[PDB]
């Protein structure tokens, strides 16, 4: 009539949301959004990154060139996947600091092996083995060269290889630990051998140990693997009285954005920018409770499984 | 919040308000009405999206790092690697906790503020022609049809033309 | 704080107020009085306890870790272990500093807010029957005995019944 | 009379408190609470955790079984305390990576030694020493087995032990470094000995060094200790031409919440949930300035010695 | 900000105000005028300097640490050293980001608050002698020369002596 | 006339500043201040810290006493600078864990070498070399003592040195790796030598390797350097059948605030309290984008190159 009334107010929903404040553990607001990524895609997205399935092979065995890991000869990757059921089928071995060498390959992100024309006169090359078959016949590692006696002598080898390339060359070599006195002599003449590898900058001399170990695929002998880097300008050199497993060339070291991960989930035709052992995960949220192990453009991992950030006002429905 | 408006002197919210987040209901010569206020609604929403944008979609590329789980028992190195990762996680976990806590406290107050702003703003338009009823409503002491009210929502209300009338009704026995 | 109430237009606090954290003093036909306001006091306290609960008693089990002090000089590993621990401590030390800083700034404002809330709330009850003296006091322009005042503290004050009287006293020479 | 006055206000105390804000270094409030735990209980609470006093013994000597550390034969712990005045009384020794082995025991949280029935034919067992007395008579480490010549021969030992248990077995062995040429021969026949220990997965061959060291409790010879893990399915193997100090069995590795700490404070009959070198400390506050070394459910350590969080309003007393 | 004063009901700032950060302009019997308010200006500035002091010039001595860049390819140790440093940097980088974000949001509101404080303060002095025009100006309903105005800026304005006059002008047709 | 108007307001500038809030990426304020230190002084301030220019020398070569690094005999430092073009001119070498030893010197912060009166009867001292010239004549490292045969014998040396000082003595020693069989014998009589160094607490036996490496300044032989600490009360001891490069005394270990850094910028007569590889940087701001490598009282390094903290209100100029 001759007055009016004007009431101010705000909206409210029926099914609201709880959130944390500085003063409240659970206070109700109209809306909120989840900042924690809890669930994973399920499987590994082939995109956007160059993924590589390890299957029956570990990275080290692909580097080495274990016959059943010859598929990965010419292969590079952004991320290399190692499966739990993978294994070795070649001559039994062990590496001092396996990890470091694994890491150094994975980071470079390739197994492409540039061969070099090494010469070793007075010694027979290409040693075979009944516990490392390529096809049906006895073979060895594709990228390592087992040197043994020629005729009735194993002469002290002194061989070099200058790195005149524009980059660090990675070299991979080893040494044979025989099972008995009689294998040592009957294969390398001398009763105790040595392997000194060195450059202008460094050295590493190894001496092997005779005596039988447990059988691993029918071998009580062992082959310990070592490596060496060579900076542009520097020269490689090998000295061997006996028991050397020589190299066939080098791997080239690239400063890579590559790596390796241990996962068991199938790879599939989805897409994502970040990868964990549980599978690929969605990128958009700032945090994650899937797995502290991750690769790529990828959320931060945190202990909590849900952190709701309020995206609306305090919800105050009519009181009964 | 800190302004005592939402969840305060405004007793409760309106589930019927779907046009927006803030607005008016009224009662005049021409019946009853409801309407939203865009300016204020959009002022609130613009901020929350500010927040979101800051927090969401700001991820960093990380590639080869350390190992964070081991099978063989090693000792002084694995210990260091675990503790180191362990520490990162805890530190980040605290940041994420405190973050939402801060933001949300702020989001609440932020939205409360905007409720008080639209109130005072409105109050200021009415000048001497109305009185705060203390429930978030003004009694307007003159006939104010839908065009008049509109004017208020528009921000174009001219008090000088109702003043005499309003003052009349505001001050007598009767 | 940000509301200018505590340590502001309220000139100072009352050491004599022991019933609570906020309240009224007055002067009426029946003498002088003091009284607390529970709602507001409890509204403040509930929050600070909110804070406490969040920060206090939220500890985590940690067991075998690294060494953080050494006797033998070692080099590249001990260096790494020290620097690593060193870093943790510094990072956490900053969090704890910033925490109290944030909280306290908030606690102050929070308490200031509640002072302004009870003021405006009260103001709104009195409607046209009183005037802000600007020191945190209202001059009420009508006889208001202890029951009347009570009504105000209760929230049950009906202004329409004193309005004529108050308006009278508010507006003349005399 | 015909008006009244109604004044709003807040409380205030006489003896207030200072606190930090974003804008003030020292501003006064009615009340505050301390978030930094500065002082310690004084001593170590036997509860709630299973505490173990090291006294005269270090953890390694209890593992090893130094005669004066025979009290800890059957002992496990949540936390093991090492005292500064503790020592060794057995044959002088040194371990490559002492720490790692210490840590690996402490984490497992026990010294309980499951014996195994090893056989070593052609060699006398249980070597004694004048610098490792159990009772009055010459003894050795309880859990290590000094092998020496039998008659006029020390035959190349080749001994195995399969881990068919449901867990990783930890094995502890060593090697004797003689003082002179004549102790080497007069105790192990051969002039230079070897100790190869190996499994399917790994190896570790040691060769000892003849020549006198400084005397430690009247011994210029030394005994270097090594260890080995064995995963379920795998087999242990030892090969020794000479100078082996054999094992008597294994320690079982549990994934434990145990650890070790260096403290000098007395243990007592109080209770707490967290432990430092200065003593047990109160749990309730979120931070601590006692010591960065801690165990259990325990506050965070920070550089500052006091951080007061305001628990009341700004204190504004009447001005003079 | 949250008070709706700066960048709000005060339509814009004054480039001509060089005496300070806050103040008055006016229009009276004696002409037009501008003047600053020190109390409020200094109240704002004192706080920001509080902030600065806290953040600036609080550096810590650090000496021998780890290496953070390498030439030779090593593996498990260099990896750990890089990742460890990498982590520190990221964690600190986040702190510095959030810091300025927090502070600045606060600085804005802080300054907005002080604008509202000086307003309400002033309002409260005028009591019944003036009306909020809603643009940050009061129409004062009585002759108020420069001394009168001064009194307001000084805080010494006595309303009881103009009240009758003001009330007169506030309430008639004419 | 008979009313007045009183308008409240705030200031504003014409050329304002943008800053980040929680809700805005770029919002304009009257003023702001920079919290990130982006640029560097340019060069290294000699003050306040004791800076030392490495020039042609690395720290290790000054420790060792490479003839061309004799300038640094009596020198200590707060921070030691290593230049990229520096080098070695003495006998070619390599250290197991070069870094650790570098770090251990740098931290102690001095090269001052206390000599000790060692005796080695039956062996000629002060071995010279054509690839380590001091002046024009053939010299060696100043602080290492190359021992070789005297007459027709190299007797097994057994030499001691008790640390009765009030601190840990750091000792530096090495071993010669010959190029051929005939250098070994023609310089140390025996065909295979040994170097055992030991104390009450520890040991370290080295055995050298014969065979030629690449030439480094005309030497296919190598000298590997090792070190040893000795705690007060303990005794040093050396045992050498052959190929030992003996020590001339010790370095004293101080718990220092010293360090070393790799920088190429000139040192100059400015002043600062913090140092990076790019030069000294200003101290006053809390953060920095110059370099994660720093020394002294020094800002935190962060990824961002600018973070402006608003130091004034929101700037709202008059709208057109
Ligand atoms: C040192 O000692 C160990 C054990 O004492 C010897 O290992 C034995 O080697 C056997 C072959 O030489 C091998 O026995 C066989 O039995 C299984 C039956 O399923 C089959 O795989 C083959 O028939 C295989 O030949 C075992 O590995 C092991 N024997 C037993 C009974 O465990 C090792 O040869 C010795 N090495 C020496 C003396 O140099
Ligand atoms: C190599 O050289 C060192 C020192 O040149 C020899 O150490 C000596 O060994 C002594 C026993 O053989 C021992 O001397 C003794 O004196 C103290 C007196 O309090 C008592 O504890 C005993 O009487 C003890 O026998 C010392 O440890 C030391 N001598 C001195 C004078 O410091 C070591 O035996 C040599 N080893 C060889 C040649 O194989
Ligand atoms: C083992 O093999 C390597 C290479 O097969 C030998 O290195 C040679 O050593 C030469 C000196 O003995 C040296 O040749 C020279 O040529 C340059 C010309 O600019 C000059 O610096 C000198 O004339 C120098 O004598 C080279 O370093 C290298 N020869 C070549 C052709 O690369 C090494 O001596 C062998 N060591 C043995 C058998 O013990
Ligand atoms: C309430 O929050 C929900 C999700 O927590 C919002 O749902 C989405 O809206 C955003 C807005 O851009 C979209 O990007 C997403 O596609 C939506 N996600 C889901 C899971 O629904 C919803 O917008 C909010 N409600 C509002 C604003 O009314
Ligand atoms: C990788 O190796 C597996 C495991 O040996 C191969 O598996 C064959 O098929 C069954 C079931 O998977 C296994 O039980 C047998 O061991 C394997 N068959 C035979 C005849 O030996 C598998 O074929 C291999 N795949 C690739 C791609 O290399
Ligand atoms: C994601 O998968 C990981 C493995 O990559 C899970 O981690 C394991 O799961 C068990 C729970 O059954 C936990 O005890 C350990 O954390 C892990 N154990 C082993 C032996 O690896 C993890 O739980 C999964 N998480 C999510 C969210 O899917
Ligand atoms: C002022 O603060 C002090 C401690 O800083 C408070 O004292 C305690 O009150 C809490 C409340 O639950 C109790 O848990 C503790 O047992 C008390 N501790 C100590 C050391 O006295 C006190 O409550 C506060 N004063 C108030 C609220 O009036
Ligand atoms: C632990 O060893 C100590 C130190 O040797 C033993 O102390 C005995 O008593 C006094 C004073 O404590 C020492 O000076 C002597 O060295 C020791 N006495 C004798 C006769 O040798 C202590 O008895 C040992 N305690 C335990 C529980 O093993
Ligand atoms: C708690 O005890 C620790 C030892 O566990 C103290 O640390 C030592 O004390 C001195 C001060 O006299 C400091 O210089 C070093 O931090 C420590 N030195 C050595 C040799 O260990 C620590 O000061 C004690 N702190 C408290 C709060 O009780
Ligand atoms: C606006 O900010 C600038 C710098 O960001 C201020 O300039 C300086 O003022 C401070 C005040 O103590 C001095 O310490 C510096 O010497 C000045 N630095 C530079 C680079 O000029 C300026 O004061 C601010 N303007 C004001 C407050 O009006
Ligand atoms: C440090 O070594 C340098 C590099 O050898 C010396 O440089 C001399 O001068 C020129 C130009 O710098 C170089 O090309 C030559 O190699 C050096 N001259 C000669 C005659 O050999 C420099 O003199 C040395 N300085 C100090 C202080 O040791
Ligand atoms: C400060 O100098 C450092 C070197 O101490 C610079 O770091 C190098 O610079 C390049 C850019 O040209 C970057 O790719 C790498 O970070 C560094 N490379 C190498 C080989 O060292 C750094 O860029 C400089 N930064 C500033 C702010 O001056
Ligand atoms: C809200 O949720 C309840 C229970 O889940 C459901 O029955 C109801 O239909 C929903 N109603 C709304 C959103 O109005
Ligand atoms: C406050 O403290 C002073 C000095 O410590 C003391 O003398 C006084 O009794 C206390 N008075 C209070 C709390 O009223
Ligand atoms: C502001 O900057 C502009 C462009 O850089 C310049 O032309 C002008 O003179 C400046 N004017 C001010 C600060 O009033």
């Amino acid at each position: 009539n001759n007055t009016a009334t004007l009431c101010l107010g705000h909206h409210a929903v029926a099914n609201g949301t709880l959130v944390k404040t500085m003063t409240d553990d659970q206070i109700e607001v109209t809306n909120a959004t989840e900042l924690v990524q809890s669930i994973s895609m399920g499987k590994i997205c082939n995109k956007s990154y160059r993924i590589l399935d390890g299957r029956n092979c570990t990275l080290i065995d692909a580097m080495l060139g274990d016959p059943h890991c010859d598929a990965f000869q010419y292969e590079s990757w952004d991320l290399f996947i190692e499966r739990s059921n993978a294994f070795s089928n070649c001559y039994p071995y062990d590496i001092p600091d396996y990890a470091s060498l694994r890491s150094i390959v994975a980071s470079s992100g390739t197994v492409e092996f540039t061969a070099e024309g090494f010469t070793w006169t007075g010694v027979t090359q290409n040693g075979r083995s009944g516990a490392c078959k390529r096809g049906s016949a006895d073979s060895f590692f594709s990228r390592l060269n087992w040197l043994t006696k020629s005729g009735s002598s194993y002469p002290t080898l002194n061989v070099t290889m200058p790195n005149n390339k524009n980059f660090d060359k990675l070299y991979i070599w080893g040494i044979h630990h025989p099972s008995s006195n009689q294998e040592q002599t009957k294969l390398y003449i001398q009763e105790s051998g040595r392997v000194t590898v060195s450059t202008k900058r460094s050295q590493q001399t190894i001496i092997p140990n005779i005596g039988s170990r447990p059988l691993v695929r029918g071998q009580s002998g062992r082959i310990s693997i070592y490596w060496t880097i060579v900076k542009p300008g520097d020269i490689l050199m090998i000295n061997s009285n006996g028991n050397l497993v020589a190299p066939r060339g080098y791997f080239k070291l690239n400063t890579g954005k590559s790596s390796v991960m241990r996962s068991d989930v199938p790879i599939d035709i989805c897409v994502s920018e970040c990868i964990t052992p549980n599978g690929s995960i969605s990128n958009d949220k700032p945090f994650q409770n899937v797995n502290k192990v991750t690769y790529g453009k990828c959320p931060k991992y945190i202990r909590q499984n849900t952190l709701k950030l309020a995206t609306g006002m305090r919800n105050v429905p009519e009181k009964q | 919040g800190i302004f005592g408006a939402i969840a305060g002197f405004i007793e409760n919210g309106w589930e019927g308000m779907v046009d927006g987040w803030y607005g008016f209901r009224y009662q005049n010569s021409e019946g009853t009405g409801q309407a939203a206020d865009l300016k204020s609604t959009q002022a609130a929403i613009d901020q929350i999206n500010g927040k979101l944008n800051r927090v969401i979609e700001r991820t960093n590329e990380k590639f080869h790092q350390i190992e964070k789980e081991f099978s063989e028992v090693e000792g002084r190195i694995q210990d260091l690697e675990k503790y180191v990762e362990d520490t990162k996680i805890d530190l980040w976990s605290y940041n994420a906790e405190l973050l939402v806590a801060l933001e949300n406290q702020h989001t609440i107050d932020l939205t409360d503020a905007e409720m008080n702003k639209l109130f005072e703003k409105t109050r200021r338009q009415l000048r001497e022609n109305a009185e705060d009823m203390g429930d978030g409503c003004f009694k307007i002491y003159h006939k104010c049809d839908n065009a008049c009210i509109e004017s208020i929502r528009t921000g174009t209300y001219d008090h000088y033309i109702y003043r005499d009338e309003a003052l009349n009704n505001r001050f007598q026995s009767g």
